[PDB]
Order: C-alpha cells, then sequence, then structure tokens
C-alpha cells in the first residue's frame, strides 16, 4: 500500500579531469524512472520507464536545468570539502545525496529523507523532524553551522512535504499497472551428494519481485542457522530476483527437512521439501 | 520531480 | 576509504547444456565507484559484455550488474574477474551451475 520517491545523486572528482562527473537517478517505489548523466553527449534527464514518456518537453527541460544546477552545487561542495578535510590535490573524491519521501497506504507523508555522504561516509543529514541536522565529523560542523544560519532545513522541509508528495501522487496515477505489480517466487529444492554420510539441500526461489524475501530451513523443528549458507539476493537481469539458502544434512534422513519461502506476493509462506 | 539544493556545503 | 566488492556469478535461467542463456556477474558493496569487471570463458576476456549503469545502495555503496549471452557446455568454464583499489590483486570467481 505504501509508496516512495527517491533521487540518488553522485559527483566524482578524479586527479586530472577538469570537472567532476555528476549522475542523478530518480526512483518511484524503488524502480528507476529518470536519469541524468553529465558524461552523456548532450546531458539531460531521460525517461527510464515507458510510463514517463507522457511528460511533454517542458517537464524535461526544467528537470534538466535542475540537474545542471545540482552539478554546479556538487562542484562547489566537492571543492569546499577538499579544504574542510585538508586534502590536497591529486586524489579522487565522492559526494552523494539521497532524496526525499515515503507515503503510507493513505498516500500521506510518513517521512522525509535528506542525507549526504563524502567518500562513502555519512557527512550530514536532516533529522526526521525536518528541522535539525545530524553531523558527526568535526569537519562537517562547518556545514552544519552554515546551514543552521541560513535556514536550509526550511527549504528542504518545504520540498519534502510539498513537491515530493504532490509529484509522487501524480507519478503514481500515471504508471498505474506498471508499479502495482509483484511477482511471486517459484521455489524448488535441489540435492547434492557431498563427502560421504552428508548432503546439501539447496532451496531456490526464482522469478520474484520485489527483492525482499526470506528462506528458512526447519529440522522438522523450528530453526536452523548451524551451517545454513545463503547467497545475497541477486537480480536475474529481467527485473526479477533470485536467492537460495542451503543446509547440510544426513543422507537418508533428508525427507524431514522443510524449506519455507516468505515473500510479499505470496498468499501464505511457501513450504516444500526434497522431492526425489 | 528533482530537488534543488539550498546553500552549498 | 575503500569498501571491497562482493561478487556473484550465476545464470539468468536454469542452465541446460546446449541452450542459449545469460551469465551475470553481480558486483556489490564497493567504494570508490571506479571499477573494472571482465567476464571470462576458459580464462579469456569475453568481448561483448553489457554493463548496467552506476547505482548505489542506501548504505552508500555502489553496485553493478554485468552480463553476457552464453551457451553452457559440460566442458567450458566461465568466470568474472574484478579489479578495484580495495584489493591489491584482482578477484576471480567461477561460475558454479548449482
Amino acid at each position: 500500500g505504501p509508496h516512495s520517491m527517491r533521487y540518488f545523486e553522485t559527483a566524482v572528482s578524479r586527479p586530472g579531469l577538469e570537472e567532476p562527473r555528476y549522475i542523478s537517478v530518480g526512483y518511484v517505489d524503488n524502480k528507476e524512472f529518470v536519469r541524468f548523466d553529465s558524461d552523456a553527449e548532450n546531458p539531460r534527464y531521460e525517461p527510464r520507464a515507458p510510463w514517463m514518456e507522457q511528460e511533454g518537453p517542458e517537464y524535461w527541460e526544467r528537470e534538466t536545468q535542475k540537474a545542471k544546477g545540482q552539478e554546479q552545487w556538487f562542484r562547489v561542495s566537492l571543492r569546499n570539502l577538499l579544504g574542510y578535510y585538508n586534502q590536497s590535490a591529486g586524489g579522487s573524491h565522492t559526494l552523494q545525496q539521497m532524496s526525499g519521501c515515503d507515503l503510507g497506504s493513505d498516500w500521506r507523508l510518513l517521512r522525509g529523507y535528506l542525507q549526504f555522504a563524502y567518500e562513502g561516509r555519512d557527512y550530514i543529514a536532516l533529522n526526521e523532524d525536518l528541522k535539525t541536522w545530524t553531523a558527526a565529523d568535526m569537519a562537517a560542523q562547518i556545514t552544519r553551522r552554515k546551514w543552521e544560519q541560513s535556514g536550509a532545513a526550511e527549504h528542504y522541509k518545504a520540498y519534502l512535504e510539498g513537491e515530493c508528495v504532490e509529484w509522487l501522487h501524480r507519478y503514481l496515477k500515471n504508471g498505474n499497472a506498471t508499479l502495482l505489480r509483484t511477482d511471486s517466487p517459484k521455489a524448488h529444492v535441489t540435492h547434492h551428494p557431498r563427502s560421504k554420510g552428508e548432503v546439501t539441500l539447496r532451496c531456490w526461489a526464482l522469478g520474484f519481485y520485489p527483492a525482499d524475501i526470506t528462506l528458512t530451513w526447519q529440522l522438522n523443528g523450528e530453526e536452523l542457522t548451524q551451517d545454513m549458507e545463503l547467497v545475497e539476493t541477486r537480480p536475474a537481469g529481467d527485473g526479477t530476483f533470485q536467492k537460495w539458502a542451503s543446509v547440510v544434512v544426513p543422507l537418508g534422513k533428508e525427507q524431514n527437512y522443510t524449506c519455507r519461502v516468505y515473500h510479499e506476493g505470496l498468499p501464505e509462506p511457501l513450504t516444500l521439501r526434497w522431492e526425489p | 520531480k528533482a530537488l534543488y539544493n539550498f546553500a552549498t556545503m | 576509504i575503500q569498501k571491497t566488492p562482493q561478487i556473484q556469478v550465476y545464470s539468468r535461467h536454469p542452465p541446460e547444456n546446449g541452450k542459449p542463456n545469460i551469465l551475470n556477474c553481480y558486483v556489490t558493496q564497493f567504494h570508490p565507484p571506479h571499477i573494472e569487471i571482465q567476464m571470462l570463458k576458459n580464462g579469456k576476456k569475453i568481448p561483448k559484455v553489457e554493463m548496467s549503469d552506476m547505482s548505489f545502495s542506501k548504505d552508500w555503496s555502489f553496485y553493478i550488474l554485468a552480463h553476457t549471452e552464453f551457451t553452457p557446455t559440460e566442458t567450458d568454464t566461465y568466470a568474472c574477474r574484478v579489479k578495484h583499489d580495495s584489493m591489491a590483486e584482482p578477484k576471480t570467481v567461477y561460475w558454479d551451475r548449482d
């Protein structure tokens, strides 16, 4: 029932290159829908799902200019951070930013987000009150003061409660069957004779969206983490995901082992075992 | 709809 | 500071010898975003390899999916070799069909 929008923004300086590379990716409900890249021939925001082609040229021209402004902002900030951290020239540096908003089922604002990282590390973030800032690093305190002085929190709070909600409402009405979909995991168990006396049961879940999923094993019982290996969830490359979890077992006595697959698309958790 | 940032760092 | 890449190599579909498929190399959890990813067949760079766009996770770390068309056989082996500044040497992982 819930929904979100995110812009994920990155600028990267490298030793020789005159200007940094700036990339911005927007997401509705965790699916990419727009992108800008300053390396591109003639950089602009481009649609990244078919449902975004409804927006006319005035939408794209404005978004592109916002992107060019952000790239100017990341450029100056990268420069200022260099000085804040007494870093000299000839290094590589990263600045990243995360977006704005989460709605509940009723489409009202649950939370606003605004976070920045330098060299992949928390630099500064707007707290959930959308009024105060968290900055851990001694160097970050300079930004925190400057931003407290100029009422930056108010600007970002207005975006987060206003445009971010309004435009997410609009986007959700526009791609109504493209993002109101979940694919269920089809699950199966495979068998692998391993050094004698023992064997690995591998529980597979395939073809599912979104990524969040859990695979458990029970020894007829209630729990197994003692040599339960798994893999991190992985993209298949077609928009669906894949995961397995495995458990080591006595050969012969494998018919009392049960795998459970928990996914939001399921009516109830899947249950299956090795089927010879 | 993209955010524009306020003051630089 | 550097975060070292985590690598998986796996097929998009259930592998069957003789059947066209897609081999992925999924590289996550790294920093900085500059990286080198080759896919390999029998130790040699596969020339046409698709590279999704630079993306990052909410812990700030970057990830990439690289993929290529391939036909598994009984005998050929596939791998992914990743070079990144977190690692003094490249890191290779081999496709295991299971």
